[PDB]
């Protein structure tokens, strides 16, 4: 993508630039040339359309310009996704969305099943630390309320 | 005025379509003819489906049983005044329905309310009833419909048999019903309360409202019709009816059976064009074809020789054009079969048609895009209909076919490509024809003897024959026609001089031909006529020629192909036959033709080849007329063709009248012999003979196309045998007997006079020993030649009387001019009173009479600035009015000179080109004038040679120096009377103090046109004659077009008096006015003001040199030189003295007559008598049609109202009441309103106030801005000046930005619109017509004729239609999309940029006068970049924004179009 749509902050980008990194914006990988160890990365150059009426740019790969960079060691850092929790925690009744983030109510932060709660990063996605802290505090309050109400009667 | 149709796409009945139809009808009241009564309409109607449940519940209530099948309901108009007519018609209907076996359920009287109808629409109100017929035989639907149609036809015939009047049938079918009447559009649901019911649900609806030219309504004449609805007005019906009269005698189909016999006269009597077309359409549909196929067969597409359509459509169009003659004319059609619903357009695409699809499966189409209220959150696609396009909806399966999909689906039914290959051409045949067998040339003496026999002079060969073979074009003359009319002349005038041509006033637009020459065809087919209700390969097996005119070699090759089936006919009569030889010869030839056609012949060749010293030649026109009429009347014209060999054909007016009479091909061999004889003497130089013949044929075809285009006909097949001429001076008997359809309002010579003339000339040529041809005078004065109106002595004596300032000299002039033998119509009448004379000092003074004279318009392109200024100064000195004519005027002359001599002009013209029309040009006059047609060249545009355009004129007209300027024949703003009313409203809004004058040309049928324009709030009518001068015109249009004003003036007067409309308008006449007697006669005829014209030019120094087009006038009147302008001798006192003498002559004649004022004599026709030339000439001219006196009654015989006729106020009024700080403090403003389609010319009156206050360029851009939300009306922001900014959210209808004068208009869709801005039409047709400055940004596609006659404007639009940038002159235009055929045609200045993804511009552009390349200069790149950035800034578009994002790779997708004349004059050259 472009520079202004970087998902992280922008002070670290300037820091990396000052430290010696070289950046290549709006490029997509196509293949890896080598025999048994990677020797180079063949990539393309894409072009972004104007922002849509809903605020979403649709990129399209340019037909002419495709290049190759010499690479000794490449590191795939695309992203992260939740695991398959119900089929690994032995409980196939935990309600899940499509991507893997389980469903939860807004107030009590209670999972579909009784007694179990879930809040943090597995419910949001690729968030930051402070969001996790807030979710933890809210889930703590909800668990306290539920336990008090249960031992109450 | 308008058509409209609503359809449910899926095909399920519902009340929604009907209620939306009523709503759409309730909002067309602005285009109609508003009346002081408020109840009188001119016709309205709706056409819907049959509400089965309604009538079934009615029948149940009556007491019968509701049947299982569908019902049939017939609506009838019975007479109201009698009670036997009602009973007789009921009896006829009942014995005619029961003869088939169906069951009649009963009659029903429709509930009505007569509270809303006026008087004159109520005196002829018929009795409306309905008859309910049920089907008990259990037949299918198609059979039931067929028997219903047959029953309707037989009932009509039976009722007509008893001559029972006032009877009509509005529908009789099981599928649809029609509610129509003579009420206003909005009062339809009040007269017919039935439509207010809850059970009237349908799946389709058609609605129509008309705009009639007269004020006598007839109820059976209101649309929609049964299976048709028409807007526009058809040209060729006098030719199509005649061809249907020949097609009827062979058509037959097994679907009808024996009953076919009772449909033989398919086109009855008492129908309009929209009735005959409807009848033919219904007959062709009921026999097997579908509505799209019939629409293609009757109104076809324009078959062009380009690669922009698949060959399938080309083969289909070839078949359709081969089987039937088209029905040309402006036509927007909305028709419906029992299954299909079609909306279509004609060939040229003149009327507008816009449609819309909503998410409810609902399509709404009509003439305006804002009739039905619909939110943009419901739309799917907006569109339009180009030339020849159509859109269809299939209700049985519920589908929607656009243009291309319908074409592909229609070109699959039959193998058209394999069928068309049966056609055979003639160039193949003439090439296989060996170069052998050519006969030897005729002798010189024989050629001269044959030429003398027809009266051909050497001036017919050096003036009108040499330019044809030398150049490829026709001759040119530059002065009016002062020759005597044919009957009053004394030499041998050929029979082709008695036929004046036709043209079209406001009711129809003439077809320009120098630019849209691609839609005009001259195809001719022999062996064509046959059964029109068939489909097989034998229907397209014929011979095809590329032009109706044939040479000698081509004629011999075609005679080879014909051969053993053709029959030749003699066309000569013995000179010694006696007093009745010509009639006997006519009888003999018209009997032999019939006896030979019945014998198996299929080709008739009518030759005068045996003309000798004892056999005179029958005039070819009379022969072909008699033969064609007899063949039509004997049911044999459908079998053969008609080929004519003539020896008199030398001018392009001969072939026109011959093909108009009915001939198929014409061969002129004497002209070719003369060409060859002139070539062998070494007169053409070094060109071969074949090149000369090719040039001659090309010139003939171009002139034929010109003559055919004056009326509006674009195909020769529908023009042939229609008789689009008028005979002036022929006997009523001769014309009504031998010619199909022509009117002779004054009868003339019969057959004896023609025989005498022919025999006299033949004897003079063959018994008198000729040695050379006479020089002859017909275009130039010659002593041996013919007489003329302007001779030498008259001119000298007039100039002397004017320059010496003496009256007795002027009376000597009058005595000289009023003593020649009769030469015009006004020479035979005689003044005769019965009162006693009164003294000279008692009549009106010279001032009150001189203020009745004006001078007509004479452009500055023709005249010199000095003469124009002299006329303007002289006419303003005596208090009268002058005229500026076309070509604009000098702004610096807008203030009085220092001698007080004001050089301004009190009358400004709105020409067809709008060459200088701006906002200041219309606010610096007292009295306006619309020019529809000129006296000399009717149905044609003014010309200006390429060397007459100096730098001053180029700056004054905003054009290119050294370029020929030819005005467009049509107006592009006036396509029908409703557009004329719109333009008159525009003109009355832009100038709140002036009057509007309409200028017509005298001809037959002008009375109805005058009664129509008088309802459009016009207050002065001007009737010009045929003898008016001009600056440059072809000789054929000068000598053979128009009629004397004596006819038209009297016709207009009588028709206006008949309709109680004379007391609202004034009448003005001009053309050939020389003396006081002429003015008194014209005043008796009905006129009130008078124009002089050419006589003024003689008073200033012009001596009739007739070399105005050469730019070498010796005196220097019509000149643009300096050498010659220095020789001017004019002075205003000369013109003042001329007018003084002319007025005091009228005083003299009035005082001798017995009156004291011109108001005492106007209209008093009974003071005129007719005396004929004597018992030695015997012309039977009866001018009684000219002297008929229609009694006014209560009203006077002239105008009696004060000031102009004000019009209702638009939204502008409120704006003027709101933007007061702008006019008092002069501060910035910002307004917001809601627009609607019932509001015309938004922002024009404000522009007038701004112009009067600050001027055109006094305010900074964007000083006052207005924001409109909604579909606006027509003429949005017309004549807007700089400092005004209109912003519309929605769309505009038509004529948006007409005549922009520096303003700024922006049109964009709403922000909540789910529409692709580059795929939906936002503005209509004729955008930016004649604009000189400003900017216009739109976010959609435009209609047809986008940016015509642009002069200084700048426009950025996301699309275009056909004929875009036609005849543009200046400015820049950026089109980010596709274009149509004939793009940039006639472009002569400016620049264009097209954005091409399809790489298909070289297929659409007209590479004739413009060049197209790719951008190679950064200077021209900054221009485009800034223009698109401004577009993105204003309209906030998304297409243009994404183009600006990817600039580096899209800059190479643009084509730059630059005119050819602008290749030296560009300042940063386009090349490297
Ligand atoms: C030199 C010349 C130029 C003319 N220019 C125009 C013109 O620009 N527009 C127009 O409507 N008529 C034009 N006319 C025609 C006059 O307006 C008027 O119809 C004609 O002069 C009347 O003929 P008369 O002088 O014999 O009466 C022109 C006529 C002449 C002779
Ligand atoms: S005929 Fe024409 S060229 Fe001049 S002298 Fe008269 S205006």
């Amino acid at each position: 993508r472009d520079r202004k749509n970087m998902p992280g902050s922008q002070r670290e980008v300037a820091h990396a630039e000052e430290e010696g990194v070289e950046f290549i914006w709006q490029a997509a990988p196509e293949g890896f040339t080598g025999d048994t160890v990677v020797t180079g990365v063949r990539a393309v150059r894409i072009h972004l359309g104007v922002a849509d009426a809903t605020g979403r740019q649709t990129p399209q790969v340019i037909e002419g310009s495709e290049f190759t960079v010499q690479a000794d060691l490449v590191i795939k850092a695309l992203g992260f996704e939740p695991e398959d929790l119900p089929n690994a925690f032995d409980e196939p009744e935990l309600k899940v969305t499509r991507w893997g983030t389980l469903l939860v109510d807004h107030r009590t932060k209670m999972t579909n099943m009784d007694g179990v709660f879930a809040a943090g990063d597995i419910v949001r996605g690729a968030s930051l630390v402070v969001w996790a802290i807030r979710d933890g505090r809210d889930a703590a309050e909800g668990i306290h309320a539920y336990a008090k109400a249960k031992a109450e009667a | 005025c308008g058509v409209g149709f609503i359809a449910a796409i899926d095909g399920k009945p519902r009340r929604s379509v009907v209620e939306k139809g009523i709503e759409a009808l309730k909002a067309v009241w602005h285009r109609g003819a508003v009346d002081a009564d408020g109840k009188t309409g001119d016709g309205a109607g709706i056409h819907v489906a049959v509400p089965q449940k309604f009538f079934k519940d009615h029948v149940k209530v009556i007491g019968h049983r509701a049947p299982d099948n569908k019902l049939a309901v017939g609506q009838v108009f019975l007479p109201r005044i009698s009670l036997d007519a009602q009973e007789a018609c009921r009896c006829i209907v009942e014995t005619e329905i029961l003869a088939f076996g169906y069951y009649i359920y009963g009659w029903r009287q429709v509930p009505i309310n007569v509270d809303i109808i006026g008087e004159k629409a109520n005196a002829t109100r018929p009795e409306i009833e309905q008859i309910i017929v049920g089907n008990n035989k259990g037949v299918s639907d198609e059979q039931f419909e067929l028997d219903l149609y047959i029953i309707r036809r037989r009932i009509e015939k039976a009722v007509k048999g008893e001559q029972i009047n006032d009877f009509y049938i509005c529908s009789l079918s099981a599928r649809s019903i029609i509610y129509k009447g003579m009420f206003l559009a909005e009062q339809l649901t009040t007269f017919y309360p039935d439509l207010l019911d809850e059970r009237f649900e349908s799946d389709f609806a058609i609605y129509h409202q008309r705009y009639s030219t007269n004020t006598f309504p007839t109820w059976p004449l209101a649309q929609p019709f049964r299976m048709l609805a028409h807007n526009g007005e058809i040209n060729t019906v006098k030719g199509n009816v005649n061809w249907m009269k020949a097609h009827e005698t062979r058509m037959e189909h097994p679907a009808f059976g024996t009953h076919m016999q009772d449909l033989k006269p398919v086109i009855g009597v008492g129908l309009s064009d929209s009735g005959s077309l409807d009848t033919v359409f219904e007959v062709m549909v009921r026999a097997g074809r579908t509505a799209p196929m019939v629409k293609m067969m009757l109104v076809p597409q324009a078959l062009t020789s380009s690669q922009t359509t698949p060959d399938n459509h080309k083969a289909l169009i070839q078949y359709c054009n081969s089987v039937m003659e088209p029905w040309d004319g402006p036509a927007a059609l909305a028709m419906t079969d029992g299954r299909w619903v079609v909306g279509g357009m004609d060939r040229n695409g003149l009327r507008p048609m816009r449609y819309t699809i909503t998410t409810d499966g609902l399509i709404i189409g009509g003439s305006e895009t804002g009739m039905v209220k619909i939110d943009e959150t419901q739309v799917i696609e907006k569109g339009r209909l180009g030339p020849g396009e159509m859109i269809a909806v299939d209700l049985q399966s519920g589908k929607l076919y656009r243009d291309r999909e319908l074409k592909d689906h229609l070109a699959t039914l039959k193998p058209w490509d394999k069928w068309v290959q049966n056609t055979t051409h003639l160039d193949e045949l003439v090439k296989t024809a060996s170069l052998k067998g050519e006969p030897s040339d005729m002798d010189k003496a024989e050629l001269r003897r044959r030429q003398q026999a027809f009266g051909l002079t050497m001036e017919d060969m050096e003036l009108i024959l040499h330019p044809m073979v030398e150049d490829g074009k026709e001759a040119i003359g530059s002065m009016g026609d002062d020759s005597p009319i044919a009957v009053l002349s004394d030499k041998y005038r050929g029979l082709h001089h008695f036929f004046r041509q036709n043209f079209s006033q406001v009711t129809n637009p003439p077809i320009d031909s120098l630019r849209e020459r691609r839609v005009m065809s001259l195809k001719t087919r022999l062996g064509n006529l046959g059964n029109i209700l068939d489909e097989d390969e034998t229907q397209t097996r014929l011979l095809q020629l590329e032009s109706p005119v044939l040479t000698t070699a081509e004629f011999r090759a075609m005679r080879d192909y014909m051969g053993d089936t053709a029959a030749e006919i003699d066309a000569t009569f013995p000179v010694d036959g006696g007093p009745e030889a010509l009639r006997d010869a006519l009888r003999r030839i018209r009997q032999e033709t019939e006896d030979a056609v019945r014998g198996g012949a299929t080709h008739v060749i009518l030759t005068d080849e045996a003309m000798g010293p004892a056999r005179a030649a029958i005039p070819a026109i009379l022969a072909t007329g008699a033969v064609h009429t007899h063949l039509i009347r004997s049911n044999l014209r459908t079998f053969t063709s008609l080929n004519v060999r003539t020896a008199e054909g030398l001018d392009t007016h001969y072939f026109a009248v011959l093909i108009g009479v009915g001939a198929t091909t014409v061969n002129a061999y004497l002209a070719q012999e003369a060409i060859a004889e002139r070539h062998r003497r070494g007169l053409f130089g070094s060109m071969p003979l074949e090149k000369g013949m090719a040039n001659y044929k090309k010139a003939i075809d171009d002139g034929l196309l010109k003559i055919m285009s004056k009326m509006g006909i674009s195909v020769i097949s529908s023009y042939r045998g229609g008789g689009n001429f008028e005979a002036i001076g022929l006997s009523r008997a001769l014309v009504a007997e031998h010619f199909p359809a022509m009117v002779s309002r004054i009868s003339g010579i019969g057959l004896n006079g023609i025989q005498k003339k022919v025999l006299e000339q033949h004897a003079t040529a063959y018994n008198e020993e000729v040695v050379a041809l006479p020089v002859g005078g017909f275009y130039r004065f010659r002593k041996s030649g013919d007489r003329h109106g302007w001779e030498g002595g008259v001119i000298h004596t007039l100039q002397q009387a004017v320059t010496n300032d003496s009256y007795t000299t002027f009376k000597k002039y009058s005595e000289q001019v009023n003593k020649r033998p009769p030469m015009q119509l006004r020479d035979l009448l005689e003044l005769r009173s019965t009162k006693a004379p009164v003294p000279v000092d008692e009549v009106e003074s010279i001032t009150a009479i001189r203020k009745r004279f004006i001078t007509p318009g004479m452009s500055m392109g023709a005249l010199s600035p000095e003469a124009h200024g002299t006329l303007n100064v002289a006419m303003n000195r005596i208090g009268a009015k002058s005229d500026s004519g076309e070509g604009g005027e000098d702004p610096a002359r807008f203030r009085p000179d220092k001698n007080g001599d004001n050089w301004n002009s009190a009358i400004k013209q709105v020409a067809s080109g709008r060459f200088g029309v701006t906002a200041e040009y219309l606010n610096q006059c007292r009295e306006l004038e619309i020019k529809v047609a000129q006296g000399a060249k009717p149905g044609e545009g003014g010309q200006l040679p390429g060397f007459k355009v100096t730098e001053m004129i180029a700056r004054l007209r905003h054009s290119t120096p050294g370029v020929m300027l030819i005005s467009p024949p049509p107006h592009h703003d006036i396509y029908s009377i409703e557009d004329l009313a719109q333009l008159i409203y525009d003109l009355k809004q832009i100038n709140p103090d002036a009057k509007v004058t309409v200028k017509l040309v005298s001809r037959s049928g002008i009375g109805t046109i005058a009664a129509g324009v008088a309802k459009a709030n016009a207050d002065i009518i001007l009737i010009s004659g045929n003898s008016g001068g001009t600056g440059a015109s072809p000789q054929t249009s000068i000598k053979f077009a128009g009629l004397p004003w004596e006819m038209g003036l009297s016709e207009v007067h009588q028709v206006l008096t008949l309709n109680r409309l004379r007391h609202r308008v004034r009448l003005r006449t001009d053309g050939g006015l020389k003396t006081g007697r002429d003015i008194v006669i014209a005043a008796m005829l009905g006129a009130e003001e008078f124009g002089i014209g050419t006589a003024s030019l003689i008073a200033m120094g012009c001596i009739m040199v007739r070399q105005c087009h050469s730019n070498t006038c010796p005196v220097g009147v019509c000149v643009q030189d300096d050498k010659l302008r220095q020789k001017f001798v004019g002075t205003p006192e000369k013109v003042v003295n001329l007018f003084t003498f002319l007025a005091e002559e009228v005083r003299e004649i009035l005082a001798g007559l017995g009156f004291r004022s011109l108001n005492e004599v106007i209209g008093r026709t009974d003071l005129l008598h007719q005396v004929s030339r004597g018992a030695e000439h015997l012309d039977d001219l009866d001018l009684n049609p000219r002297l008929a006196q229609v009694d006014p009654g209560e009203n006077a015989r002239y105008c009696t109202l004060q000031g102009r006729n004000e019009v209702p106020d638009t939204l502008d009024a409120r704006i003027v009441a709101d933007a007061r700080p702008l006019f008092e403090e002069g501060e910035k403003m910002q307004l917001a309103y809601n627009a609607r389609n019932t509001q015309r010319a938004i922002g024009t009156r404000l522009s007038s106030m701004v112009t009067r206050k600050f001027g055109m360029f006094g305010l900074q851009p964007g000083h006052i801005t207005i924001r409109l939300r909604g579909t606006a009306g027509q003429s949005l922001g017309a004549f807007a000046v700089q400092g005004i900014k209109l912003e519309v959210m929605g769309d505009a209808n038509d004529y948006v930005g007409k005549g922009l004068s520096g303003g700024t208009i922006v049109v964009r869709p709403t922000t909540s619109s789910p529409l692709e801005t580059n795929k939906n039409t936002i503005i209509g047709n004729t955008v930016l017509y004649g604009a000189t400055a400003g900017k216009l940004f739109a976010a959609g596609q435009a209609g047809e004729r986008f940016a015509v006659r642009n002069s200084g404007a700048t426009v950025v639009v996301e699309g275009c239609g056909s004929n875009g940038c036609e005849y543009m002159t200046g400015g820049t235009a950026v089109i980010l999309g596709r274009v149509g055929d004939n793009f940039a045609a006639g472009m002569t200045g400016g620049m264009a940029y097209v954005y091409d993804l399809d790489d298909s511009l070289p297929l659409y552009i007209n590479d004739e006068s413009v060049i197209f390349q790719r951008i190679e200069v950064g200077h021209y790149e900054s221009q485009l970049k800034h223009l698109i950035e401004e577009h993105v800034t204003e309209t906030q578009s998304r297409f243009a924004a994404e183009i600006l994002n990817d600039w580096a790779r899209e800059v190479t997708k643009f084509w730059q179009v630059v005119p050819k004349e602008m290749l030296n004059r560009l300042e940063v050259p386009v090349h490297l």
